[PDB]
RNA sequence: GGUGAAAUUCUUGGAUUUAUUGAAGACUAACUACUGCGAAAGCAUUUGCCAAGGACGUUUUCAUUAAUCAAGAACGAAAGUUAGGGGAUCGAAGAUGAUCAGAUACCGUCGUAGUCUUAACCAUAAACUAUGCCGACUAGGGAUCGGGUGGUGUUUUUUUAAUGACCCACUCGGCACCUUACGAGAAAUCAAAGUCUUUGGGUUCUGGGGGGAGUAUGGUCGCAAGGCUGAAACUUAAAGGAAUUG
RNA sequence: AUGUUU
C-alpha cells in the first residue's frame, strides 16, 4: 500500500475511534 | 429610534428670509459636529457635502441618493450602504449607479446625493443573542415580532396550517399572480434552495 | 489576576447561546466599549453613545462612525478614494 | 531634520511649552518661533498666527498632532504650541523655510 | 437562395487625410432601406490598414492603422484615426533573450481633447566592443529610462493635436528624441511607440473632420 | 540515488519558481524545470513560398515570421522526442546539436 | 488596384476556418469550414477539407467581386494551443492558387498576459 | 464542440466564426537566465508613499558587547476551517458521455466547495541541497550578480573632464559552474560529504535491525480537520543502501 | 484506442 493512502485510512480509522469513544461515556 | 444609522442635524441660513433652517440629514461616517457641510452643484468633493451625482467622477461614492431631483433623498440610506457611480451620460443627462442590492440604476444627473458612506456600518454582524434585544429591537419599529411559523397554525389560519403533521403540503413557492390570502411563503421565486455559485447575473 | 480564561466580557452571558455566538460578541463589544484617539484634541477620551456616534469626552465633540467602532475599513477605503477622485478633479 | 533641531533646542536653548505661556511670550516679545501642531483647533491656530503677524515672529507647523510635538520636545504630554525663547547652539532658527 | 449580396452596395473608403493616399479600398454594405439606413449600418466600421499600404513605402510593415469612418458622403467614407499597432510578428522578432525589455505606458490629452494611451517599447543593447553576452539594465536605469520616455510621450502629445500626433508617428520622430534623451543612460537598441489607444473622443465636429 | 548532480531542473538559489503549463498536455511544471523550445517558423513554407509569392500584390514582400515559445513537461517532451533519454555520461552535456 | 477582403483562417485542431470578410470585418463573405466540406468527424482539421473549404470560399469570393485578401491566420490561442492547426497552411495555399491575390499575411492569435489558468488540472491530461 | 475514434452539448429562436463595444474577477506571458532579493515559506505590470535589508567604501564610533542554543517566541506553500466581500477561469465532490468484462478511474462536457480578498484560525509539505549553525585551513579555471580601485583604455556630450554603457586588471561579498582529485566515501559521488584509528576548533538537534507504529493511552494545542508529545504486547532474519552482469 | 492473472 501506499503509504500516503495507509496514513489517510489510518487517519479515517482515529475518526471512527474518537466518534465511537464519544458516543461510550 | 428605530433607525440602524445616526442622524445629522445641519442648519442652514434661509437665503430668502432672516432666520435659520435646520435640516435632519443621515450622518455619513466620518461627519462630525462643527463641520461645515457644502450643498449644491458647487460643493466640493468631501465626505459629507451634497452634490448632483452628475458633478461627482466615476467610482465616487454617495449615500442619501436622490430617485428624481427634488425627492430628498431615497437610495442607500440605511446604516453601512452607499451607491457608487459607475458611470455618465452627458447626453441626455443620466448618471449609471451601483444600488446596495447590487441593481444597476440609471438616474438623472441633477439627482443629489451625500458624499461618503452612512454611518452605523456592520451593525448587523453582532448576533442578537436574545429574544429580549429582538423584543426591543422592534418595539421601536412595528408589530411584527415575534413571528408564528404558519405550519404552526390551523387551516383556518393560514395555508400551512393543520395536519398531522407539521408541513406545508403544497410547494411553498407562489405565483405572482396569486391573490391575497394565498401570498404566503416564497413569492413568486424563481429557484428555492441553498444558494451555490455566482450572483449579480449580467 | 485574570478572572477568565477566555470569555473576557462575554462571561455576564454565562454558558447561554453558543460559544460561537458568544465569541462573535465579544469582538464587538471590546470594539464598542473600547476608547479611542479623538482626532480633534489627540485624547484617548472618545467613546460609543448609540450605535454609530462617537463622542469625546473632552473638547465635546462627536463624530458618526461604525455601529462597534470609530472607523470601519469600508469607511476609511471610501475617504481615501474621495481623496482621490478630489485631487484628480482638483488637478 | 526639524525633530533633531528641536531636541537641540530642549537641549540646550530656553523655551515654552503650550497655548498660554507660548501668548504670553508671544506679547512680551521674546519669542523667535512658535511651532504649532498640525491637530491645533483652526482657530487657536489663527489667534497664534495674527500674534506672531504682530511679534513679527516666526511660524512653523509641526506635522504631528500635540502628542507628536510632544515627543518631538521629548514630553511625556501633549504640548500643542511650543516656543523658541532661544535657540542656544541650536540651527532652528536660520535653517528653516 | 436570397442572395444577399444582390442587395448590397459598394462604398470607397477614402479613409486617411494625411497618412499619404486617399484611397485605401472598398467594403460593402446592406443597401438603404425603410427602418434600417446604410450609414446607420457604416459610421462605427474600424478599419485596420497597414502604414506600408498607407504610404507606399514598405518600411512601414510594421504599424497597422485604424481608422474609423466618422462620416458618410456619397459613396465615400470619410474615416479618422482610431489607433496604432505594431504587427504581432514584428513584435515578437524585437523581443529576445539576453537582453532587457523596457515597456512605458502614458494616458495623455491631445491639445484639442483627444484621450490616447501610449505604449513604448526600447530594447538594451550591447555596445560596439562588448564582450559580455546579455547587456542588461540595472532596473534603476529601467526606473531612469522609463520615466524618461513617459515624459517624451507626455510632451509629444498635449502639444500637438490627433492629427499633428498621426504626422509624427510616420516619421518616427518620437522615437529618435527618445534615443536622444536615453543615450547617456542605456543604448537602448530598438526604441519603438509599439500602440497608440483611442480612449475617449470629443465632440463629432464634422468641420474639422472636413481635412479629408 | 542522485540521478542528477544539480537536479532533474534549474534552480538554486531560489527555493520557489512559479509554474507553467505544458503546451500538450497542460501539466503544471516549474518555469525552471520546463524544457523550453522556441518555434520561429516561416509563415509559409508549406511547398508554397513560390505560390503565395506570386500570388502576392506586394513584390518582394519578405513574408513574416511565427514565433511560439513551446514549454513541456518532462513525460511530454521525452514522449515527443524533442528530448531523449541520453547515457549517464552523455546527460552531463549542456550544449545544444 | 484591386478589391481587397480579409481572409481570416482560424485554424484550429479539429477544424479550420476560412472567413473572407470585408476590410472592416463587419460584412462577411462565404465562411467555409472544414467540416462543412468532409463528413467523418476527424478530418473536419485536414488539410485536404480545409484545401476544399478554401477553394470554396475563393469561388464565392470571386463571384461576390472580392479580388485579393489581407490573410489574417489564427490559433485558439487563448491559453489552449497557440499553435496553428493543420489546416491553416493548406487553406492559405489554396486561396493563393485559387486565382485570389494575396497580401499582408498575418498571425493574430490571442495571446494572453498571463491570464486564465488552464484547463487540465495540474498534472495535466493523463493519456 | 470535443476526441485516438466517438459520444454528451449547442445549432436556421442563426450555433461556430467576424467586427464594434461594455462588465467582472483572476493573472502578470514573451523579456525570464545553471540571473536577483528574502530567515524560510516565498517574491516578476507602472508609479507614489511607508518603513526595512545585505554587500561594498570607510585612517568614523563602541570595545568583547560574541557563537550555538533546552524552556520559550515570530513567521511559515498548498489544502482545510470561521464570517463578510467577490465569484471570470479552472475545478476535490457531484452529474453526465464514452472505454472496459467491470471503469460512478484515466479521456470528454458541465459543475458545488474551493480557487481571489478582508478579518481570524490552522502550523503541516519530497517545508529538499533529502546535506544544522559559527570559525580556520587545504588545488586549479573561466564566467556571472552587487560594490569599490586603476587604465596615455572604446563609445556616448558640456567646452577641459565627469559620470552612462563597454573593454582590460585587481579586489570584497554572493548564486553557481568546469577540471582534478593529494584527500573522503560502501559506492553513487563530494571543495566539502576534505583537514577522521595519525581519531578532540565551538555548539544545537536527531538515529540504534524490519514491522507492529507515528498505532494505543495520557497530556496539551485546535472550532474542527488535526498538530506536538508518544508506548507496549506481539511478530520477524532479514528489511534496506550503492553499484555489477543478465 | 483496449487488452487481466500465472
Ligand atoms: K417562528
Ligand atoms: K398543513
Ligand atoms: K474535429
Ligand atoms: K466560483
Ligand atoms: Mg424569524
Ligand atoms: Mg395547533
Ligand atoms: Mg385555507
Ligand atoms: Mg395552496
Ligand atoms: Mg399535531
Ligand atoms: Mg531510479
Ligand atoms: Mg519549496
Ligand atoms: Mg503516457
Ligand atoms: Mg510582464
Ligand atoms: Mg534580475
Ligand atoms: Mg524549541
Ligand atoms: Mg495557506
Ligand atoms: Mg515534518
Ligand atoms: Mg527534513
Ligand atoms: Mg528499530
Ligand atoms: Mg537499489
Ligand atoms: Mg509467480
Ligand atoms: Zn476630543
Ligand atoms: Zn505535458
Amino acid at each position: 500500500m501506499r503509504a500516503k493512502w495507509r496514513k489517510k485510512r489510518t487517519r479515517r480509522l482515529k475518526r471512527k475511534r474518537r466518534k465511537v469513544r464519544a458516543r461510550s461515556k | 429610534s428605530g433607525r440602524g444609522a445616526p442622524l445629522a442635524k445641519v442648519v442652514f441660513r434661509d437665503p430668502y428670509k432672516y432666520r435659520l433652517r435646520e435640516e435632519i440629514f443621515i450622518a455619513n461616517e466620518g461627519v462630525h459636529t462643527g463641520q461645515f457641510i457644502y450643498a449644491g452643484k458647487k460643493a466640493s468633493l468631501n465626505v459629507g457635502n451634497v452634490l448632483p451625482l452628475g458633478s461627482v467622477p466615476e467610482g465616487t461614492i454617495v449615500s442619501n441618493v436622490e430617485e428624481k431631483p427634488g425627492d430628498r433623498g431615497a437610495l442607500a440610506r440605511a446604516s453601512g450602504n452607499y451607491v457608487i457611480i459607475i458611470g455618465h451620460n452627458p447626453d441626455e443627462n443620466k448618471t449609471r449607479v451601483r444600488l446596495p442590492s447590487g441593481a444597476k440604476k440609471v438616474i438623472s444627473s441633477d439627482a443629489r446625493g451625500v458624499i461618503g458612506v452612512i454611518a452605523g456600518g456592520g451593525r448587523v454582524d453582532k448576533p442578537l443573542l436574545k429574544a429580549g434585544r429582538a423584543f426591543h429591537k422592534y418595539r421601536l419599529k412595528r408589530n411584527s415580532w415575534p413571528k408564528t411559523r404558519g405550519v404552526a397554525m390551523n387551516p383556518v389560519d393560514h395555508p400551512h396550517g393543520g395536519g398531522n403533521h407539521q408541513h406545508i403540503g403544497k410547494a411553498s413557492t407562489i405565483s405572482r399572480g396569486a391573490v391575497s390570502g394565498q401570498k404566503a411563503g416564497l413569492i413568486a421565486a424563481r429557484r428555492t434552495g441553498l444558494l451555490r455559485g455566482s450572483q449579480k447575473t449580467q | 489576576a485574570k478572572r477568565t480564561k477566555k470569555v473576557g466580557i462575554t462571561g455576564k452571558y454565562g454558558v447561554r447561546y453558543g460559544s460561537s455566538l458568544r465569541r462573535q460578541v465579544k469582538k464587538l463589544e471590546i470594539q464598542q466599549h473600547a476608547r479611542y484617539d479623538c482626532s480633534f484634541c489627540g485624547k484617548k477620551t472618545v467613546k460609543r453613545g448609540a450605535a454609530g456616534i462617537w463622542t469625546c469626552s473632552c473638547c465635546k465633540k462627536t463624530v458618526a462612525g461604525g455601529a462597534y467602532t470609530v472607523s470601519t475599513a469600508a469607511a476609511a477605503t471610501v475617504r481615501s478614494t474621495i481623496r482621490r477622485l478630489r485631487e484628480m478633479v482638483e488637478a | 531634520s526639524i525633530n533633531q533641531k528641536l531636541a537641540l533646542v530642549i537641549k540646550s536653548g530656553k523655551y515654552t511649552l503650550g497655548y498660554k505661556s507660548t501668548v504670553k511670550s508671544l506679547r512680551q516679545g521674546k519669542s523667535k518661533l512658535i511651532i504649532i501642531a498640525a491637530n491645533t483647533p483652526v482657530l487657536r491656530k489663527s489667534e497664534l498666527e495674527y500674534y506672531a503677524m504682530l511679534s513679527k515672529t516666526k511660524v512653523y507647523y509641526f506635522q504631528g498632532g500635540n502628542n507628536e510635538l510632544g515627543t518631538a520636545v521629548g514630553k511625556l504630554f501633549r504640548v500643542g504650541v511650543v516656543s523658541i525663547l532661544e535657540a542656544g547652539d541650536s540651527d532652528i532658527l536660520t535653517t528653516l523655510a | 437562395v436570397v442572395d444577399p449580396f444582390t442587395r448590397k452596395e459598394w462604398f470607397d473608403i477614402k479613409a486617411p487625410s494625411t497618412f499619404e493616399n486617399r484611397n485605401v479600398g472598398k467594403t460593402l454594405v446592406n443597401k438603404s432601406t425603410g427602418l434600417k439606413s446604410a450609414s446607420d449600418a457604416l459610421k462605427g466600421r474600424v478599419v485596420e490598414v497597414c502604414l506600408a499600404d498607407l504610404q507606399g513605402s514598405e518600411d512601414h510593415s510594421f504599424r497597422k492603422i485604424k481608422l474609423r469612418v466618422d462620416e458618410v458622403q456619397g459613396k465615400n467614407l470619410l474615416t479618422n484615426f482610431h489607433g496604432m499597432d505594431f504587427t504581432t510578428d514584428k513584435l515578437r522578432s524585437m523581443v529576445r533573450k539576453w537582453q532587457t525589455l523596457i515597456e512605458a505606458n502614458v494616458t495623455v490629452k491631445t491639445s484639442d481633447d483627444y484621450v490616447l494611451r501610449i505604449f513604448a517599447i526600447a530594447f538594451t543593447r550591447k555596445q560596439a566592443n562588448q564582450v559580455k553576452r546579455h547587456s542588461y539594465a540595472q532596473s534603476s536605469h529601467i526606473r531612469a529610462i522609463r520615466k524618461v520616455i513617459s515624459e517624451i510621450l507626455t510632451k509629444e502629445v498635449q502639444g500637438s493635436t490627433l492629427a499633428q500626433l498621426t504626422s509624427k508617428l510616420i516619421p518616427e520622430v518620437i522615437n529618435k528624441e527618445i534615443e536622444n534623451a536615453t543615450k547617456d543612460i542605456f543604448p537602448l537598441q530598438n526604441i519603438h511607440v509599439r500602440k497608440v489607444k483611442l480612449l475617449k473622443q470629443p465632440k463629432f465636429d464634422v468641420g474639422a473632420l472636413m481635412a479629408l | 540515488p542522485k540521478k542528477r548532480a544539480s537536479n532533474g531542473r534549474n534552480k538554486k538559489g531560489r527555493g520557489h519558481v512559479k509554474p507553467v503549463r505544458c503546451v500538450n498536455c497542460s501539466k503544471s511544471i516549474p518555469k525552471d524545470k520546463a524544457i523550453k523550445r522556441m518555434a520561429i517558423r516561416n509563415i509559409v513554407e508549406a511547398a508554397a513560398v513560390r505560390d503565395l509569392s506570386e500570388a502576392s500584390v506586394y513584390p518582394e514582400y519578405a513574408l513574416p515570421k511565427t514565433y511560439n515559445k513551446l514549454h513541456y513537461c518532462v513525460s511530454c517532451a521525452i514522449h515527443a522526442r524533442i528530448v531523449r533519454v541520453r547515457s549517464r555520461e552523455d546527460r552531463k552535456n549542456r550544449a545544444p546539436p | 488596384s484591386q478589391v481587397f477582403g480579409v481572409a481570416r483562417i482560424y485554424a484550429s485542431f479539429n477544424d479550420t476556418f476560412v472567413h473572407v470578410t470585408d476590410l472592416s470585418g463587419k460584412e462577411t463573405i462565404a465562411r467555409v469550414t472544414g467540416g462543412m466540406k468532409v463528413k467523418a468527424d476527424r478530418d473536419e482539421s485536414s488539410p485536404y477539407a480545409a484545401m476544399l473549404a478554401a477553394q470554396d470560399v475563393a469561388a464565392k469570393c470571386k463571384e461576390v467581386g472580392i479580388t485579393a485578401v489581407h490573410v489574417k491566420i489564427r490559433a485558439t490561442g487563448g491559453t489552449r494551443t497557440k499553435t496553428p492547426g493543420p489546416g491553416g497552411q493548406a487553406a492559405l495555399r489554396a486561396l493563393a492558387r485559387s486565382g485570389l491575390r494575396i497580401g499582408r499575411i498575418e498571425d493574430v492569435t490571442p495571446v494572453p498576459s498571463d491570464s486564465t489558468r488552464k484547463k487540465g488540472g495540474r498534472r495535466g491530461r493523463r493519456l
